[PDB]
């Protein structure tokens, strides 16, 4: 059968681009002069955060495209790639005594989603839930802010002994979100995230731009992406918690050990590296 | 009996270090755990006796954390018959042999994870990143594996001087990517990494490639601090150490489960800091 895949807008890994007038990709070109692979994405365009969502056929490329586009090739697989519907990555929330799932692990779960490709954090409360590929990504979790700012990184007295004057925050509803809320000597510094958090990293890096936050916590890969892009914007205190990206699925899945075996494949005969060279960043700062 | 597991093992510094249990006490102190050594009687015999032994370290920790969560005892024992693993004529050997072979349970120190090992054992995720590093004197000039210098040696007078230890992962990898470089290398083999860190400081070795997580421990706990790796810090084909398990194995989940629940909750962490902080 056709794999329903679902990913979500998060750069360098997804990009994701209104199609042209005739609803078609243009066609462009990465650093290095290679073709990008295009995908057709449907997804939701109006983000607002308890408003209606039609989906609007889309663009995406990247890094997690790339992969999804090797994975397709290798273990010979049709697909069908879709953004997910609340724009959240996923977390376990009581309602109430019942508890649900939402983001991309409620679509994996519910069966709106045969497999995510995305940048995914792997950890325990997901790991109860689904089957998680060999990781295709080191990393971990480090700190944005504005050039100027000086913070020594995570143990900083404005962190860990919080107050309104210096504000700092995660994405709502991310595996960074769950990091500081099960660590019970973390729970100052989640209780002030919580007034905080922003619904994507887009917004949460636009904020740090615009004097609005002044510190966000999350995922290193992307963060340092954007400090090289970004020359108003610096990483601080380097990784303070390593974690890696899977590729998600249902613990039934027939594809889950081909996937895993191609990962480590990829990562041995230096495609993984390749994609890191073209998507990952290539380019400045001083 | 059914939580009762035999477990396989092998000597590697900080992850698994083997002590002389001593004797006139026949136990095994505080932090250690025992494990046994089939040592040969002599090379005209089959004979051999298992000698008790003692084991620590970061993986025995996290074995200890394990058995403890996951509820088994188990009887662990060191790998005679090679080292991490090797396919010799299309069979295992090391630490991959044992379980392959049913012989062990699971397999637990710095065994790292890849394709071709990932085929006929189960691993659990990955608990300790690492891959394939470079270690040089400091201010030697390297791009990485992918430098020019290492790909085509001989276009350079004189030639680059670089080696590995044979029959691990390493050489694997590179005997599959760079298949000139690896028939250059074997010369330069070094019979484990105490021999290649002798041979870069006396300098009749100028690069020594090998696994990333003993490399950048060796790095920090170097006289002078002079030898460093490459990045300084960055790997290539990453990866990293796993728990290796039969195929289909009733324990996976269970060990998984285990493994990110330590890493979310500190105790990985403090691990780190307790048997991999070095001073450069
Ligand atoms: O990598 C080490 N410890 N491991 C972790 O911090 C860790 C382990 C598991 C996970 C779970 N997620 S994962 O499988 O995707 C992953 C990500 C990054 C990693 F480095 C590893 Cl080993 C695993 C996250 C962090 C490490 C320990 C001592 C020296 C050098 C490295
Ligand atoms: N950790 C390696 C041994 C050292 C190496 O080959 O780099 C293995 O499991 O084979």
């Amino acid at each position: 059968t056709r794999l329903k895949i679902v990913t979500i807008h998060q750069e360098p890994f997804v990009y994701v681009k209104p199609t042209m007038s005739d609803g078609t990709c243009k066609e462009e070109f990465t650093v290095n002069g290679d073709p990008v692979k295009k995908v057709i994405c449907t997804g939701p365009n109006d983000t607002s955060p308890g408003s209606p969502r039609h989906t609007v056929p889309q663009c995406c490329y990247g890094f997690c495209i790339d992969l999804l586009i090797k994975l397709a090739r290798t273990m010979n697989f049709t697909y069908e790639v879709h953004l997910v519907a609340d724009g959240k990555f996923g977390t376990q929330e009581r309602v109430n005594n019942k508890k649900e799932w939402n983001g991309m692990m409620g679509e994996l779960l519910s069966g709106q989603a045969d497999m995510i490709v995305a940048p995914l954090t792997i950890n325990n409360e997901r790991a109860q839930y689904i089957e998680f590929s060999k990781p295709f990504k080191y990393q971990g979790l480090t700190i944005l802010v504005k050039k100027g700012t000086r913070i020594t990184g995570i143990n900083d007295p404005r962190l860990r002994n919080p107050s309104d004057k210096f504000i700092y925050a995660t994405v709502k509803q991310s595996s960074v979100d769950i990091y500081f809320r099960r660590q019970v000597e973390l729970s100052t510094m989640y209780r002030h995230m919580e007034k905080h958090n922003y619904e994507s990293a887009a917004e949460a890096i636009q904020a740090v731009r615009d004097n609005k936050l002044h510190a966000f916590i999350w995922d290193s890969a992307v963060l340092e992406f954007e400090a090289s892009q970004k020359c108003d914007l610096v990483t601080t205190g380097e990784l303070f918690f390593r974690s890696g990206f899977g590729i998600g699925m249902r613990k039934d899945s027939p594809w889950k050990q081909n996937v895993s075996l191609s990962i480590l494949k990829s990562h041995e005969n230096g495609f993984m590296e390749d994609l890191d060279k073209t998507w990952v960043r290539y380019q400045e700062c001083d | 009996d059914d939580n009762h597991l035999s477990i396989v093992t092998l000597e590697e510094a900080p992850f698994v270090i083997v002590e002389d249990i001593d004797p006139l006490t026949e136990t095994c102190v505080r932090n250690t755990v025992p494990c046994r050594k089939f040592v040969k009687i002599n090379n005209s015999t089959n004979e051999g006796m298992n000698v008790k032994k003692c084991c620590k370290g970061f993986c025995i920790d996290i074995l200890k954390k394990l058995s403890r969560t996951v509820k088994f005892t188990y009887d662990l024992y060191l790998v005679t018959n090679g080292k991490h693993g090797k396919k010799v004529n299309n069979v295992w050997n090391g630490m991959i042999g044992e379980v392959v072979y049913q012989r062990a349970v699971m397999a637990v120190g710095s065994l790292t994870i890849n394709e071709e090992r990932s085929e006929v054992v189960d691993f659990s995720v990955p608990f300790v990143e690492t891959g394939i590093s470079v270690m040089v004197s400091r201010g030697t000039q390297v791009t990485g594996l992918s430098d020019k210098k290492f790909q085509r040696p001989h276009d350079y007078s004189p030639p680059f001087r670089f080696g590995t230890v044979p029959n691990g992962s390493t050489e694997r990898n590179i005997r599959n990517n760079y298949p000139y470089m690896h028939q250059y290398m074997t010369r330069f083999n070094q019979r484990g990494v105490e021999d290649a860190l002798v041979s870069l400081k006396t300098g009749k070795l100028d690069a020594f490639i090998y696994d990333a997580a003993v490399l950048n421990y060796k790095a920090g706990r170097d006289e002078g601090c002079k030898l460093v790796t490459i990045g300084s810090g960055y790997i290539f084909a990453t990866t990293g150490y796993g728990i290796a398990l039969q195929k289909g194995s009733p324990w996976k989940r269970q060990i998984d489960l285990a493994l990110l629940q330590f890493v979310g909750d500190g105790e990985m962490e403090e691990l780190e800091t307790l048997w991999l902080t070095g001073i450069c």
